[PDB]
Order: C-alpha cells, then structure tokens, then sequence
C-alpha cells in the first residue's frame, strides 16, 4: 500500500563526516516510521521509532526527523561501527512495508594489503588441490590477484572495525596439474601498494 | 465535570473497535487516544472511560474468556497512548455485572 | 529480557511447504499489543515483512504472499509458527522472527531472532569437508602469521566457523561462501596471530553445518 | 460468592397455561444468565443466553427477560413435551453455578390405571428365583398404591417399585412393582394377587393368577 | 453446527483414575473457554470450573480442587477432565459445556465407581395373560434382571414398535445388581399372529439379547 522509497547507497564517508538518509512514503505515513540498523551477518536492530525518538541502547549521534511524507536519518559523528544497511519501516496502515535499504561505507586511510599464501594441505587423497591467497586489511576494494604458475575463485570480506576489506583468492587445480610446476606464484597489484607483491611456495 | 459526564462527551467507538478487532480474529488506535485526549484530565475519570468501553461492548462478549481478554486490552490501552495506567480500576466487578 | 529462537529445516524442496517455529522465552505471548511476526531477507536483497499474528489469532500478512501464508499461535507452549506453501526459488531467504509492538508511539520490531537460513532446492543435504591451511608454510617474514581452514563441498548454506571454541575472536576473517560448478558451497576462514605464538598455542577450527547436523574440529599445525 | 435462588422448586400446570420460573441473584450479575432445560436420561439443552436471547431451535413460546438480580423464564403456552427440569445459570467472570432447578409437570384429568399381573417365567424358575411383576399403565395423578397378597397374606419388604417419567404426549404415569420370591417359597402358595388403589378407581382393583 | 462429543462411559474401582475427553467442532476452539459440569444421579447440575482454551489455565470451584484437573489439546480441539482418587460418591454424569450464542452441551460421560464388576443381564418374558380383553388392549413385556453396571437399552421389534412402550428406571436390588422391566400394550387380537421381540443391549458387557415374548 505505502511505498517506501529510500535514498541510494550512500557513498563512502570518512568518520567524523555527516551522513543523511532519506526515506519517502508515497502516501503519508504520519508519525509511524522506524529506522533499523543491520550490520553484516546480524539481525536488524531497532534504532529510531516514531519521530526523533531514539530507542534504548542507541547512541546520541543518531537522530531522526520528518513529516508524514518525508523522513531523514542523520548520523552526526560517523564511527567505524556505523557501517551497516539502514531500512525505514512504517505501520501507518496495516500492510507493513520496508524501505529499499541504504548501505553506507566508511572512507579511511588508503592503508596497504598484507599478503599471505597457503599451499594445498593433504586434500588430494578424490584428488583436488586448492591454493589460497589471503589479502588482509586493505582499504581500497579494487585489488588484482594474478595466479602465475585461468580458474580462480575470489571471495571478499566486507567492512570491519578498521574499515579495511579482506580478500581471499582460491585457486582450484587437480592433482595431476598440481605436480606440473614446483613454483606457485601469487602476485597482487593493489594500487595502494608501493609496488606489486609476490608470494610463492615450492613443490 | 462529573466522571460520568466527561465520558459521555467523547466518542469511544474507535477505542471499542480497536479492542474488538484484536479480540475477534482510518487509524482507530490513534483516534482512540485522540478522543481520550479530549478530556479535562486523563489521570482521573479514565477508569470510568475504561469501564464504559466494556459496557458498550458487553452484548458482543460471549463468555468469561472473551471478557477476560477484553479486560487485558483495556488495562493496556493507557500504555498504548503513552499515558499512565490508573491504580484503582475495578474492572473485574464491573465486568461481571454489565 | 525475552529472547526469540527460530527452528525448522534449512532445506525445502520446491514443491513442498516451508514450516518454521519460534519459541518465546518470556511467556509474553499472552501480553497485549504484541504481534508475533516473521520477516525474510533474500541474499543480495533487503527485508520483506511476511506477516504478523496476535495471540487471539488476529493476523495480518503481506498482500503478495497472503495466499500462501498460514500462521498460528500456541500460547501455553510459548510458540508461534509460519507455514509458507508452494515455495519458489524466490522464497530462498534468511527468515527472521520478531516481536512487533503496536503502540501509537511505537510501531516497530523491538526484538528480533537470530535468523534461520532457508534455501529451496531439489538437491540433497551434504556435509562439509574441512582441510587445514598451514601457517607461514616454513617461511616467516613478519611478526604476525596467518592460518586458516578451507570448508569445502557442503550444501546448503550456512556454515559457522569459530576458532579455539570461540576463545580466539580477534583478527578472524570468515569469507563469504562461494558456489562452485558442482553445486556445493565452499569458504575459507583465516586468522592472523603473532609469529612467536606458534608451537605454544594450538589453533583448532570449529565448523558447524546445521542443515546436515555435522560438527567437525580440525587443528592446524606448522 | 453469588447465590442463585430459583423460586419454583416444583411446578404443576395445565396444558396451554402460562408458566413463569424466577431466578434471583444475591447480587447483580447483569445479563450474565442462561436458562437450561434437561429431561431425565438426556443432556441439558440451552434455552436462553444473555438472559433474553433465544437459542436456535427453541420454540418461540419460551422467553427470557431481566437483568441485574431478577430473571424470569416464561413458557407462553405450556405443552405436554415441556415436562422437564429447568435451571438458571450465571456465567460471569467469577462463577458458573446453577440454580437448584424447577421441575415442571402437567396437570391433566384423572385417568385410572390399567392393571396387569405377570407370573414368573418357566426359565427364571429354573434359576431358583420367582419374580412376580405388577404393571400400572397410564394413570394420573402419580400417587398410586400397590399391595402384594400371597394367599390373602399381606407382603412386606418383598417388592420394589419403579415409576416411569410423565409421558411427553399422554401426560400420564406408569408404575411397575416386582415381587421377588425364592422358588421354594413360590410353590408354597397358589394365589398371587396385586391390589391397586388409585383416585381414578372407585374401588380397589385386584389382579391375580393361580400358579406355584 | 456446534457439537461437543465426549468419551464413552467408564467403570472404575475406588482409588483409581478416570479421564474424560470432550471434542469440539463447528467453532473456533480457542475462542471460548470450556466449562465442566457434574450431575450426581437424580441431582442438579454442579459447576466444577472452567479452562481457558487459549492459555490452558484452569479455574476450579472449591469443591472440585485438588483431585480434579482440567487440561486440553488444542491441536485436536479436545478438553480433558481427569479425576484421581475416585470414590463411590464420584459416580455421576460429567458434562463439558460452553457459554454464549454458540454455547453447547456435551452429551455427557457416565463415570461409575464401584467395587463390583461388569455382568451381563438375563432376560425373561412377561407373557400376556390368556384371559385378555378381546377387542381391547393386552400387555406384555420382558424382565432384564441381574446386570451391572448401567445402562441397559431395550427396544421392541428392532425398534419398529415404539407406541405404547414403557421402559422403567432400573432398580438396585439388594444383591448389588440392577434390574428393570420393559412393557408394551398391544391389541389383544394381535397376539399369536404377531411376534413381539425385546432387544436388550448392555454395552458395558457387550451382550445383545433378543427374547421372543409369546403367551
């Protein structure tokens, strides 16, 4: 019944900046509108309900405002724990609807990616070899994984308390193609690094 | 005014319809508190209002289980409006003699 | 101080009905103005309300899902349930149970459950295989060493990984699961630790796969 | 504690008469009263709920009224099949207790009993017991006397009586008296007689048989 | 159509327990609470208390506290009454009942408490007298003797003969067994040409006896 059009994904914002969130209800939602906070892998947490009425265990930096049709959620002093997707919810009428969600990101120092390499460990005994590269605590999400000895699978961790993402690149090979070469190189071009970094193992 | 006169001034139908909807399974809840706000004092004469809501719906209450459920909603209605619940509502006696 | 715990199968075949049960730990089912509700969230998407029910059976549901939504309340057992019929791939989501409060100054879900991941699929459940990831591999360069475990070939989601039975929780990174060409998920969980710590502390990864009820513990050694 | 005082404990009236049963409460119960009808051997049936609302299937001659402490159940035209016991019942929050009940019987014209005497069967005599049964059929009023005479000797303690419910059509009563004797005692005497006294008989009627 | 169907009759020894079921249909079970009523033989109705069908919380009148427990199974729409430490005075008919516009009565459950055991009846004919009123009515019957417990059902000609039938209340003989008689008045000319059969059913012992009653 009532559509809740939210603002787009807020860009990356450095801590201490001002973040505003917009939610619009095509029919007037009145005073009944709530804001939810959802960190990754967590259940959404109630943040603001009614108008400008913060919930318990909610920091003072969070505040709400808005008339029936327009609503605003503002984080005065951005903190690294504020990385979450925020949803606006209404119960003006019995059909309950949620907003599309506004995911905020935290801009921090460009940092640098710590790199580690893991060889296959006795999983070829059904012979498959998985080689893994660990990129730890790098800020810029743009990162390159080159597997020089192409089927690599890559999974990236989301933001954190240090606001730096972590990247894992898994290289799956068969045991016959695992013994083909003794040197398995792992080169990352980070663009936040001084120069490309290479990690390798023998056999 | 006397407590009986204050209740007669306001329209409790949104309050009765709000409670009956929950019991039997635009904004009645807001209008109920809006109509309960049009009183000289809410802390006082609220018990007579709460009793009169049940009195106007007793014919639609079929047994004591329904009456007990109706009483629970009435005692929770002040908290629904961000009011203060009165400490002397004798709804049990009034609900058995309606 | 109430708590909501949802239970039910994590795998539902496409033609069948999904059934979930939540247990209230406060005997607050009978309490007025509380609507026991369900909320789902597909991966890669946002929250969607699917319904709410009163202890008297007074219920409201999402209009696009009402035809397939059935809810019930068992007040003595402190439980309410959701039945969703004729599931589609669109019904694959993490299902939350929450308590909706109906006040004029509060119309929201004040407390949520942990969430049960339900995926609809015709494939059968398969438990995970766990392999270590040796730390440093005989070469230590910096003062911090990294180690991990590879959880491979399991279905369906999710898999929970903890280190040292939850004692080690700092520097831990469990990466999102990826779907391989075989139809089985896989992930890696790694943790960075000082290099002087190796040989004095034992690192064991704890892998839990509730869809297969499989628990496996693997220790990682240099 | 709320007391339910049902006023007529018992009530006799003619067919087509207006009949009123009153329930009075020690304190107000305010429309939380029901009227039930029970016939012997059968479960009660609800007649009235909320002190004035007719239940479905109840004849329109039944009627309820009152609130607070005073309630009445009215039968506009008493019918022979209205013979039953009627109960008021509060069903408020505090209590659900019933009234003491009102037994309703029909006043009709006097009907003399038809008397029958049944000798013991040959099958029963093989068991060493003789049962002699006297039947009084379709009499009114209920008050009847049956005297057992064996060889013109009055019997005491040898008989058990049983009265049927008032007929839902005839409004009459039927009685059966069984004189139980051992087989040895049965064949000691030859004349077994049943003397019956009733208002509908100008003189007592004796039914007898010669056996034993 | 609101219906309350209860479990069948029970025979129990002193000190034992009984459990009476009451199944509800035609209405929402959790909408109205369930009442329980006891009726001792030949006495009025005593309200025992009620159970909240939504919260399962029972409420008892004082005379039925302790040994009487109300319970229910909402998934089957059944309320239960369980009596422990049974005494002879507990012999009564127990009803479940609901209040209101949809209120109804269960058919009742007879709970008999006795030290004696079940015994089938013997049936003897009450043969009509040969000196019957020609052109008038004649009486015949059957004697249902020495059975326990109650009840005994008597029909005539497989239920086809109902007019003029009188079945008297059972009497408790000094032997500890019940005995009733069932009679019917028929045309005198109908005897001989027509066969009158009494159908005696004693469900507790599951005995059916058909007895021809002829002069």
């Amino acid at each position: 019944e009532i559509v809740l059009t939210q603002s787009p994904a807020t860009l990356s914002l450095s801590p201490g900046e001002r973040a505003t969130l917009s939610c619009r209800a095509s029919p007037s939602a009145g005073r009944f509108l709530a804001w939810y906070q959802q960190r990754p892998g967590q259940a959404p947490r109630l943040l603001i309900y009614d108008a400008s009425k913060r919930a318990t265990d909610t920091p003072a930096r969070f505040s709400g405002s808005g008339s029936g049709t327009d609503f605003n959620l503002t984080i005065a002093s951005l903190e690294p724990e504020d990385f979450a997707v925020y949803y606006c919810q209404h119960r003006s009428n019995w059909p309950l609807t949620f907003g599309g969600g506004t995911k905020v990101e935290i801009k921090r120092t460009v940092a640098a990616p710590s790199v580690f390499i893991f060889p296959p460990s006795d999983e070829q005994l059904s012979g498959t070899a998985s080689v893994v590269c660990l990129l730890n605590n790098f800020y810029p999400r743009e990162a390159k994984v080159q597997w020089k000895v192409n089927s690599q699978e890559s999974v990236t961790e989301q933001d954190s308390k240090d606001s730096t993402y972590s990247l894992s690149s898994t290289l799956t090979l068969s045991k016959a193609d695992y013994e083909k070469h003794k040197v398995y190189a792992c080169e990352v071009t980070h663009q936040g690094l001084s120069s490309p970094v290479t990690k390798s193992f023998n056999r | 005014m006397s407590c009986e006169r204050q209740v007669d001034r306001v329209n409790l139908k949104p309050c009765e319809q709000h409670i009956m909807q929950r019991i039997m399974g635009s904004d009645q809840q807001q209008r109920c508190c809006d109509e309960l706000n049009e009183m000289e004092n809410t802390q006082g004469c609220m018990c007579e209002a709460l009793q009169q809501i049940m009195e106007n719906q007793c014919d639609r209450l079929q047994d004591r289980q329904m009456v007990q459920q109706f009483k629970r909603e009435l005692m929770s209605l002040p908290q629904q409006c961000n009011f203060r619940a009165p400490q002397r509502c004798d709804l049990d006696v009034s609900g058995g003699r309606c | 101080q109430l708590q909501l715990q949802e239970s039910g199968p994590g795998l539902v075949k496409p033609s069948e009905t999904l059934s979930l049960t939540c247990t209230v730990s406060d005997a607050s089912i009978d309490t007025p103005s509380y609507f026991w509700s369900w909320i789902r969230q597909p991966p890669g998407k946002g929250l969607e309300w699917i319904g709410s029910i009163y202890y008297t059976g007074n219920k409201y549901s999402n209009p696009s899902l009402k035809s397939r939504v059935t809810m019930s309340v068992d007040t003595p057992k402190r439980q309410f349930s959701l039945r969703l019929s004729s599931v589609t791939a669109a019904d694959t989501a993490v299902y939350y149970c929450a308590r909706y409060v109906d006040y004029v100054w509060l119309r929201a879900f004040d407390i949520w459950g942990q969430g049960t991941r339900v995926t609809v699929s015709s494939a059968s459940t398969k438990g995970p295989s766990v392999f270590p990831l040796a730390p440093s591999s005989k070469s230590t360069s910096g003062g911090t060493a990294a180690l991990g475990c590879l959880v491979k070939d399991y279905f369906p989601e999710p898999v929970t990984v903890s280190w040292n039975s939850g004692a080690l929780t700092s520097g831990v990174h469990t990466f999102p699961a990826v779907l391989q060409s075989s139809g089985l998920y896989s992930l890696s969980s790694v943790v960075t630790v000082p290099s002087s710590s190796l040989g004095t502390q034992t690192y064991i990864c704890n892998v839990n796969h509730k869809p297969s009820n499989t628990k496996v513990d693997k220790k990682v050694e240099p």
